[PDB]
Formats: C-alpha cells, structure tokens, sequence
C-alpha cells in the first residue's frame, strides 16, 4: 500500500510539519513493502526537492500548478489527481491553515474516509483507527472508516516525530490539472502594531488571557511583569481586542516562545492553538479558577485561584 | 442582496461529566448549550455589511440541530438577523461535518444567497470542516480563516486576509458568491454576553434518513472516553501561600 503525504511550504520555506507527516506515515505503514509518497505543490516547488529528499520518503512528486503558494482550488484538484495516480490507503495533510482551505472539500466530493486534527493513529489489523478530541479537548473520540479504501486525515502539528537523516526518493514532476482558480493570492502582510521585544528570544514570560476581564485590568499585570522581571505576553483575545500588541501574542497564529524557560499563564484556558506557542516551556505555572481548564494538563504547577488576588499578593511579596 | 450565516449551537461540559452507557458520547445531562463563539464574529461581519450598505442586505442565520437550537436562533434575531432557519429531523442525529455540509447546502440552494459565512471551527468538536464542505457541495469559491473582508454588496470579487501561522496574513482576491470561514478577531461583536424561527424538515429540502445521520458520515465513532491527561502539581492553601510558592519557583528559575 501507499501512504500519501502532502507537504507544506510558504514564502520559499518548507514548513517543518511536512517532516512530522513523513514520520507519521512511516510509523503507520503495515509492512516494509508499503511506500510513502510525498507531494509538494507549487509553481516553484522543485526548490523543495533537497529538503524533502529525506529518510522515509520513497517517492517525491513535484506538482506544478498555477500559484506559487497555497491556493485551495489548485490544491484540491492536485491532491485529487495524486490520489487517483497513487491509490493511497491513507492521505496525510497537516491540520494547518492551508489545509483548512480545502481538506473537507476534497472529502465531500468522493467516498473517502475523513477526520481532522488527529493526534493518535494506528492500524489494528487492517483497520485504520484515528483519535481526535471532543468537547473542547475534554474527551478523546476514537473513529474508524468502515469500507473506505482511501482515508484522508489532517494531522495535529507537533505530535508526530520526524525521522532523522537523508533519503533517496524517486523524484517525479507532474502538472496540476488545468482548471483556473476562483481566487488569486496577493500580498503577504505582517500582523500590525509595535515590535519593541522579540518574544521568541525571552526567557521569562507572564501571559494574560480573557480571564483578566476589562482592558483596565491590563495595567496591573504589566506592573507585575515589570516588578518580576518578566515579559508580558497574551492569548489571542487580548491582542485581537487591541489591548496588547500582536507581537506579544503566543500561539499558532502568534509566536512560539522558543527561548522561554518559565511561563506564567494567568486567565488562559489552554486552547490547543495557545499551547502550540508554549507547551515546550520547561516550567509552566497556570493560574486559573477553572480546574477543568486544559492548561493544567500541561502545567508543571497549578493554582486554582483568582488571578487578581494572586497578582496583588505576588506584587506585595515581591516588594 | 442576502448573506447566509451558518451557525452552530455548541455544547460545553460541566465538571464531573460522564460518558454515556453506550460509550459513544457524553451524557447530555452534563451539557450547557450556547452559540458557537466563531458565529458571533461571522454574524457581526454580516451585520457590518448590512449597516455599511445603502442597499438592503437580508441576513439569514441557519442551523442544523434539534429544538434546543431555537434559543440561539432567537438571540441572533434579537441582534438583528432578519430571518432564522432551523433544519432538523431525528434521523439527522450523528451527522458529521460533511453530512451537515450537505444539509446546509440544500437550504442554501433555495435561499440563493450572495455570500455564505461559516465559523472557522466549532468550540466543541473543532472539526474546522463544515463551512468548506458547504463550499464543495455548492461548488463555490472559498477561503478559510478570514480575518479581514473587503466587500460591497453586488461586487463580483472581494478581498480577504487569511490569518496564517506565525504572525502573518495573506491577502486573497476571491470571486463572489463565495463561502468564507470567519476567524475570531475579525471584528468586535457588539452584544457580547414576535418573528418566529422558520422550521424546516428533511422532507422540506428533499432529503431522507438515508442521506443523513451517523451511517452517512465519513468516519464512525468507535467510542468516546475521558483520556488520562497530564497532571499539574496543584498548590493549595491561602493566596499568600500560593503566591509564596510562585516566588520560590521564580527564584529557583532566577
Ligand atoms: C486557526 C486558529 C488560530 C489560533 N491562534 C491562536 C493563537 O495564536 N493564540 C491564542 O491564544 N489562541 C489562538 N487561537 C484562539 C483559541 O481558539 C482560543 O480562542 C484562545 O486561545 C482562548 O484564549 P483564552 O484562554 O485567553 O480565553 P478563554 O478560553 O475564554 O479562557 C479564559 C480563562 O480565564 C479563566 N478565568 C476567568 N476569570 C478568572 C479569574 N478571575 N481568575 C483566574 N482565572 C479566570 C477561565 O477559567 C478560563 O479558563 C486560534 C484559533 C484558531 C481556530
Ligand atoms: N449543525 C450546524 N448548523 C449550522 N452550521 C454549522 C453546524 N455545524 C457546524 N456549522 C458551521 O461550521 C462552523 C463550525 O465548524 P466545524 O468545526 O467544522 O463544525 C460553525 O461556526 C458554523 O458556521
């Protein structure tokens, strides 16, 4: 059998989730003889051949379509034709913003199995069994795909481990199907606002979320961060609201705090997208009045207490 | 001019919730229901279009779900949606994102809107699939994770910004009519927490039990279970003792 992996690139760079998918594909296959086929799609995608000629890639297909970077019409048409060509048992896409634009469309047209944001996947005998979350990550939901000879999964980033080393795939070039896209990509744009601190470089963060309530409550945490010698960061709602600059936002659509050794998450529930920015932090302290908050599932230390009471007492003790 | 906004009433769980005896879902007694957060932003975006326009813009909200959903639809009407539609029959129980996409499309075919808005994802299941599935059955242009929309009623193109990973956006010019999935933060919904709801059956939209429900979904639930998850080291006692431990941790770090 063949497992098909759709790589991802943007602005001339391969997104490393691509290599996680290769790891997943290799881990998933039932037999030595099964092959992993990777595809990379774009009008300039030959550039990625070296970076995808890696351990665990049996075939590497460069798909030349009409756009440089992701386009949903181009991608759906291209991946449909790859599925036709390779008859894969399993197709792995990253659960990324790009995949969101087409994965479920791809799956609506045909009789393919489909599940998204999957974080456990295995064969039980010949039966593919995927696990994803339910109810804001409070349960696991385990699914299978009865009768489906092709199953398309989107895979949660930062769960499956990449393989190490180079590889020697059979490299091929195909043109994408010739259908005109119903959209055209224009400028990339940097999220706006100030940039006085690069939060990917800082070692000690105090981070505020929706639990702070009103914008008038931001100042006391700014003070606390200053008194403590921490950098003030936030979850998406705080930055969406304009209360702190987007350069201070932690998580998938914000920044990954790669240098952070100590992260104090105050009034943050721990959504999967927030965690993407900070789950690697060696010492996470969570301060949150909801003991059911997802954040406690990755914190080293938990305090189920009011953030304002804690902040004022911390400020006093620090003084 | 008409914008159709697909909305979901999501379920959040109370503490100490239990899995059903059949092991397929959580016991409904532990569920609290509300409008999906992403739908607040999508509905607000439609309303912003309505208000910016001299031309009439009909804003129609549509939901596939059982009678509990009428509460959420009523609240949408109270915020200025012009019409609200609930599609249901018990046979639709267990319908996944793709099947819901199909059901929605049957309503949309009849409403023939100029734009369709969906949320990026649901807070409960977070499939991030339903809206783009609609776009497939409609065969319409589409884009997911829209953080900005420049659109005037009647235009045959719109410019959107997709919110990408790592602090960048991408502008995309898209043919209209289109299906857009709308991201948190696109706007600031103004009503942050007698005309009836139109009730539609499967028969009303040409569907039957064999078109919907768990049997027609693209994956089968084997079980739902409370997994073992990581456990924090909880610091009990007084605010002073809790703060003192945080400071011991800061000093240990430095
Ligand atoms: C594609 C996409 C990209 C995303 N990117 C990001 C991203 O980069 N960053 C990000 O943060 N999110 C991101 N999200 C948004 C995410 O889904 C959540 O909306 C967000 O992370 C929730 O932020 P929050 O934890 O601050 O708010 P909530 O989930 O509302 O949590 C607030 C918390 O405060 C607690 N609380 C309330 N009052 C108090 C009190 N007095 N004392 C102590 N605790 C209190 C509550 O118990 C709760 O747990 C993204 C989502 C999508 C779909
Ligand atoms: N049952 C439903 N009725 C109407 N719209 C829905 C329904 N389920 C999902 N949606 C739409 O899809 C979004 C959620 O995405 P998803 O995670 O794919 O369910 C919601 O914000 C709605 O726009």
């Amino acid at each position: 059998s063949k497992i098909l992996v759709i790589a991802e690139h943007r602005r001339n760079d391969l997104r490393p989730v691509s290599l996680e998918l290769i790891g997943a594909a290799n881990g998933l296959k039932k037999s030595g003889e099964d092959k992993v086929v990777v595809a990379v799609i774009g009008s300039q995608a030959d550039a990625f051949v070296p970076a995808l000629s890696v351990n665990g890639v049996d075939e590497l297909v460069v798909v030349k379509g009409s756009s440089i970077d992701f386009d949903p019409d181009v991608f759906e048409a291209s991946v449909s034709a790859l599925i036709a060509a390779h008859n894969p048992s399993v197709v792995l896409l990253p659960h990324s913003v790009d995949s969101l634009g087409y994965a479920s469309s791809l799956a609506s047209k045909t009789g393919y199995g489909f599940a998204t944001d999957v974080y456990i996947v295995e064969y039980q005998g010949d039966e593919l069994v995927a696990t994803r979350g339910g109810y804001n990550q409070k349960v696991n939901v385990e699914v299978d795909f009865p009768g489906k000879s092709t199953v398309v999964l989107t895979i949660r980033p930062s769960v499956f481990k990449p393989l190490e080393g180079a590889g020697s795939p059979v490299v091929s070039n195909v043109d994408a199907p010739s259908v005109q896209s119903r959209s055209q990509n224009k400028d990339y744009v940097e999220v706006g606002g100030g940039n006085d601190i690069d939060i990917t470089t800082v070692d000690f963060i105090m981070s505020i979320g929706r639990g702070i309530g009103e914008e008038t409550n931001v100042e006391q945490f700014r003070e606390l961060a200053d008194e403590a010698g921490a950098t003030l960061c936030c979850s998406a709602p705080i930055a969406d609201a304009g209360w702190l600059p987007k350069s201070r936002q932690v998580g998938q659509s914000g920044k990954v705090v790669g240098s952070c050794k100590l992260y104090v998450a105050m009034g943050i529930s721990g959504s999967i997208q927030h965690m993407a920015g900070m789950k690697h932090v060696p010492t996470i302290i969570a301060v949150n009045t909801d003991p059911g908050a997802s954040i406690f599932t990755i914190a080293k230390y938990g305090i189920v207490a009011d953030i304002f009471d804690i902040e004022e007492e911390l400020k006093a003790q620090l003084a | 001019m008409k914008i159709l906004v697909a909305v979901k009433q999501t379920a959040a769980l109370e503490e100490d919730f239990e899995i059903r005896e059949d092991g397929m879902d959580v016991d409904e007694d532990f569920m609290m229901y509300d409008l999906n957060e992403w739908d607040d932003f999508s509905l607000e975006e439609a309303m912003k279009i309505k208000e910016s326009s001299d031309t009439d813009v009909e804003v129609v909200v549509v939901s596939v779900g059982p009678d509990r959903v009428d509460e959420s639809l009523r609240k949408c009407l109270a915020k200025g949606a012009d019409r609200a539609v609930r599609v249901w029959d018990d046979a639709a129980e267990g319908s996944d994102a793709i099947v819901v996409g199909r059901i929605l499309t049957e309503v949309i075919k009849k409403e023939a809107p100029d734009m369709v808005f969906a949320g990026v994802q649901s807070s409960d299941q977070a499939y991030a699939s339903t809206g783009i599935s609609v776009a497939s059955y409609l065969n319409w242009p589409h884009a997911a994770v829209v953080a900005d929309l420049q659109y005037k009623p009647g235009d045959n193109k719109a410019v959107i910004r997709r919110e990408l990973e790592g602090g960048m956006l991408q502008e995309v010019e898209i043919n209209c009519p289109a299906v857009l999935t709308i991201q948190l933060g696109i706007n600031k919904p103004r009503y942050a927490s007698t005309k009836p709801i139109e009730e539609v059956s499967l028969a009303d939209i040409g569907l039957s039990a064999n078109d919907v429900g768990a049997a027609q979904s693209m994956s089968r639930v084997r079980r739902m279970y409370i997994p073992e998850k990581g456990r924090a080291t909880m610091i009990e006692g007084t605010i002073s003792e809790q703060a003192a431990k945080i400071i011991q941790i800061i000093n240990e770090f430095k």
